[PDB]
RNA sequence: GUUUGUGUGUUUUACCGGCUUAUCUGAAAAGGGGCAACAGAGAACCUGGGAUGAUAUUCCAAAAAGAAAUUGCAUGUGGG
RNA sequence: UCCCAACUGCAGACCGUACUCAUCACCGCAUCAGGUCCCCAAGCAUCGAAUGCUCUGGUAACAUAGAGAAAGGUACACUCAGGGAAGUCGGCAAAAUAGAUGCGUAAGUUCGCAAGAAGCAUUGGCUCUGAGGGCAAAGUGGGGGUCCACAGGAGGGCCAGUG
RNA sequence: UGGAAAUGCGAAACACUUGCCAGGUGACCCAUCCAUCCUCCCACGGUGAGCUUUCUUUUCACCAUAAUCCACAUCUCCGGCCUUGCUGGGGCUUGGGCCUCUCGACUUCUCGCGUUACUCGGAGCGGGGGCUCAAGAUUGAAAAAUGCAGCUCACCCUACGUACUGUCCUUUGUUGUGAGUUCGGCGCAUUAAAGCAAAAACCUGGGGUG
């Protein structure tokens, strides 16, 4: 249900970051998938393993 | 890209406040000085090596410029092997 | 002076004397010869001119011309003299067409 | 500018939009609008009303 | 086929408002692009139209928002939408008549006294 | 290049649609299409559009005056009639 | 042909127009003829001149 | 057609998830009368229609 | 001192100009309700991509993808 | 008056998006010769989205098949001698019709047609020819090349040269 | 706020109102050929690939996007200082100015006609706007794109490098647009609205009340 905006607010605050851009869609998979470019101030892989993502 | 046409005018641009980037292109004849600014890439088209150099010299330290350059290798990769 | 010219680097096979124990001579004679004729049987033509050096053949002409003819001339030719071997031609300069060994 | 319009139902060929000033204080140009009574007998009018406040029911054909 | 030739928007049709126009690409291909809306606009005034303007610009409806006033500026009143002759006319016509109207009053003015 | 002996436009219908009609029709073709006088601008160029809808080429004036030819006798007559009568009416 | 001639003076205007219409009701029946025609006619004017 | 509203988007989604083998782990339990994934939708037979 | 030129004062006031509280004035009918176009009417992107397994005029960011276009809104400076 | 421009900084919702779109994804109950709107459309012959082969593309189609050369069939298969509708309810059938060109064309007719009326004639290949257009400078002479013109070039770059 | 004018401009600021704007501002059929753009084929050259054995010029390939300017020189004046000024395409529209066509004529056309003293035509000027271009510039070539090839650790990797080349031009045959309801059709006459420009308006700024 999320509109883009909201997501944007949330993550930036939640993850101590800023994102250069988001492409989103919901597949009928039923989920919205957010393609987010994290800014140069951040690295999505790195950041991944901050989450501890593999 | 908007093209810029007199040297002075250009100098004002190079110091535009914003005027992010410049860049140097050489081709036969010539060398384009392409400036990366807002709304456009304001660009002044320098034939002449002599003057070219001196104006090239003039570059305030702070100048961001790359020259137009060759095969970088685009850098895509497929993630096996 | 006004002309069109191409230089035929025949270097590698000439060097091995492939034109029946030669240095390029035999090929020079052959090359000047196959060009189309008429006049009825025993009449000959005179508008194209050929020089061979130590290691080149140069082909010069006042008249402008198809690059097309050479590509046949050699392809149909090697196949004609049984000189096909391992050579392949490429355009080296926009005025020199080069023959090469590879591998 | 600022006026009152002047085009509607079509009778003969004045060319349009014209300044007809009307009621009996119409003059009597063709098409001009005068009361029929105050139009003189034998005159040829067109689109007379009938109901009155109908602007031409009768002879509303070509 | 031998071209082709594909459709760069979904509504595939020809359509009045729709046009496309062909280009050779940098990838060197032939290609459609959309070719926009016609010159509908800046006609004259007068009588079912139907002629056009001068100086000031002739375009069509999406364009005007854009269209600059100083390109949309050769002028005389009522005729920023006009080119000379019709305007000349309308001047002239008032002027004279309005003399004769005054004259008419004036004619009658002596008859009274 | 050839222009028929006697029927003008009717060549379109060939034989179809009978002579008497062809008569009836012929008459109106001549009236309606013809180029006919302008009033003020005085030349003939008043051409029918639609259904007797006549603008003057060349003085760009449109006259409503109906049917196949513009302003019937009756109308004209009428026009006189009014001329007269109104005139008298003042006179 | 006519026009150029006209501007050349080769044609005079009256004649120009005439040929125009004449052309239009063609009796020029090939180019060759016409041009010829024109010389000849010009002879008639010259004759006319000489005569005069 | 090309476009097809969110509701519509929902109907397939909901269905798809049902259109596949019943969760097997379930099947294994005590007293599992369980024949199969009964109600599974399909397409070269069963267009959803409309 | 003059007269003039220049600059300044949170001067004072008169006067403008603005802007908002604020107060009065102040619109009429096939239109007093609102829908109805996945082709009408019909408002901003182009090409390229050692580019995906399967999507892209959407994926390619700063420099080599780039170059665009528009909106909104800021900001300073500029025109002022 | 400051926003009657400028530039610049800073941010962009929503909702669609795969793929199919048909001789299998649509729709004929059905993996159906039926149907089902839209864009695109080469080369060659030629009248030419024709017919035809073809490029480009795509097919390599698939549509159980093989094995076979008999009867019967079916086949958008033929052929038939002589003969020429006797046949037959009936010329159904099938067959005869042709392009073009030139030549030529009866009645009748509402004048318009009827008309490819009818009917003739011609039609390869080769090898010359003809006719049929566009595009320049009216137009010219004399004198100079025992050089007459300049900004352009080459070669003279082992001389103790110069830049 | 320029020029007799056609018609001008960084901004000549001026928004409500208009029984306001026959205001293509949306808006309109087909229709016609014709004209040409577009695209497109042919073919010349010319390149590059590929072909091609008794014979040949064979085959293919040979490119450029939106997006934006239009300042080069003529001429000014060829650059002393270049200063009037910035003059300067084609080829359809109209207009404008001068002269004023008449013994009639011109006149433009493929087309049906037309025009002219209701001002032709002719010249010169102004502008309209398909188009095309113009120093074509930007864009833009630059790993552009394309094709090669030479080498390369290595070349059977790799990274797919690295390095190199070449990568072009006249020229024939299709179609947007030419704006109308633009050729005919026409007892037929070819949606509408939101949607826009403009005007009129003209109240502000060029003012000391009292």
């Amino acid at each position: 249900r999320a509109n883009k905006t909201e997501i944007k607010k949330a993550i930036r605050k939640l993850y101590q970051v800023k994102t250069v851009k988001v492409n989103t869609l919901i597949r009928p998979d039923g989920l919205k998938k957010a393609y987010i470019r994290l800014s140069a101030s951040y690295d999505a892989l790195d950041t991944a393993n901050k989450m501890g993502l593999v | 890209p908007r093209e810029i046409k007199n040297l002075k005018e250009f100098l004002a641009i190079c110091s535009r406040k914003d005027a992010r980037c410049v860049k140097v292109k050489h081709n036969p004849k010539v060398t384009k000085f392409k400036v990366r600014c807002s709304r456009h890439l304001y660009t002044l088209v320098m034939a002449d090596k002599k003057k070219a150099d001196k104006i090239e010299r003039s570059i305030h330290p702070s100048v961001k410029k790359i020259t137009v350059t060759s095969r970088s290798h685009a850098n895509k990769n497929t993630p096996s092997k | 002076k006004g002309k069109k010219v191409f230089k035929i680097d025949c270097s590698i096979p000439a060097s091995d004397g492939i034109f029946s124990d030669d240095i390029l001579s035999n090929f020079q004679q052959y090359f000047q010869d196959n060009v189309k004729l008429n006049g009825r049987k025993g009449k000959l033509t005179s508008k194209v001119r050929v020089n061979m050096r130590e290691n080149t053949l140069s082909i010069t002409t006042t008249m402008a011309y198809r690059k097309k003819y050479f590509k046949y001339l050699t392809k149909k030719f090697l196949k004609k003299k049984d000189l096909r071997d391992w050579i392949r031609i490429l355009a080296k300069g926009k005025d020199t067409y080069q023959l090469k060994y590879f591998n | 500018y600022r006026r009152v319009k002047e085009l509607m139902v079509a009778p003969e060929g004045m060319f349009t939009g014209q300044s007809m000033l009307c009621g009996v204080k119409a003059p009597l140009a063709i098409g001009n609008v005068l009361p029929l009574g105050q139009i003189t007998e034998g005159c040829i009018v067109c689109n007379v009303e009938a109901k009155v406040g109908d602007r031409g029911t009768l002879a509303r054909a070509s | 086929s031998c071209p082709r030739v594909q459709y760069r928007r979904r509504m595939h049709y020809a359509t009045r408002g729709n046009r496309m126009r062909l280009v050779r690409t940098p990838g060197n291909r032939l290609v459609m692009q959309k070719r926009g809306k016609r010159s509908q606009g800046p006609h004259t005034p007068w009588v079912l139209g139907h002629k056009r303007l001068a100086g000031t610009k002739a375009l069509r409806h999406t364009k005007a928002r854009l269209a600059p006033r100083h390109q949309k500026t050769t002028s005389r009143p009522y005729g920023g939408v006009l080119s000379h002759e019709q305007v000349r006319d309308r001047i002239v016509r008032a002027f004279l008549i309005e003399e004769q109207r005054i004259v008419k009053r004036a004619l009658k003015a002596h008859a009274k006294v | 290049a050839k222009r028929t002996v006697k029927m003008g436009v009717m060549g379109r219908y060939g034989a179809r649609y009978g002579s008497n009609p062809r008569k009836r029709a012929k008459k109106l073709e001549v009236s309606q299409h013809a180029k006919h006088f302008c009033s003020f601008c005085g030349k003939f160029a008043f051409r029918r559009k639609a259904v007797g809808i006549w603008r003057c080429d060349g003085c760009s004036k449109t006259v409503a005056g109906g049917a196949y030819t513009l302003s019937t006798p009756n109308n004209t007559t009428v026009r006189s009639t009014v001329r007269r009568l109104r005139e008298l009416k003042q006179s | 042909l006519l026009r150029k001639y006209r501007e050349e003076k080769k044609i005079d205007r009256h004649i120009y127009r005439e040929l125009y219409m004449k052309a239009k009701g063609n009796v020029f029946r090939n180019k060759r003829n016409l041009m010829e025609h024109i010389h000849k006619v010009k002879n008639e004017k010259k004759k006319a001149r000489q005569l005069a | 057609g090309r476009f097809k509203p969110l509701a519509i988007k929902k109907k397939y989604a909901k269905k798809l998830k049902q259109n596949r083998p019943v969760p097997y782990w379930i099947r294994l339990r005590t007293g599992n009368r369980i024949k199969w994934n009964e109600k599974r939708r399909h397409w070269r037979r069963t267009k959803l229609h409309y």
